[PDB]
């Protein structure tokens, strides 16, 4: 549960996803409301 | 020799960046998702 999982295209953990699924970033900003 | 990176730019309006435009020429124009970089080789 805290090795890599390499069916992701990101190469994550499980307690990974969900630390990233349970922060929502605001007005992140890529390559392109601003 | 310099590069240039005009950033925050899908170059493809970038060709009329407007004094200086000796570097449009390139002909290895890139694109990153930092912008788009001209006078570099990748
Ligand atoms: C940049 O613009 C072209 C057409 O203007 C478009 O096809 C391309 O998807 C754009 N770049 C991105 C990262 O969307």
């Amino acid at each position: 549960q805290i090795l890599p999982d390499p069916s992701k295209p990101s190469k994550r953990s499980f307690i990974e996803d969900l630390l990233f699924n349970k922060v929502t970033l605001a007005d992140a900003g890529f390559i392109k409301a601003q | 020799q310099v590069a240039v990176l005009y950033q925050g730019v899908n170059c493809t309006e970038v060709p009329v960046a407007i004094t200086w435009r000796v570097y449009s020429t390139g002909s290895n124009v890139f694109q990153t998702r930092a912008g788009c970089l001209i006078g570099a080789e990748h």
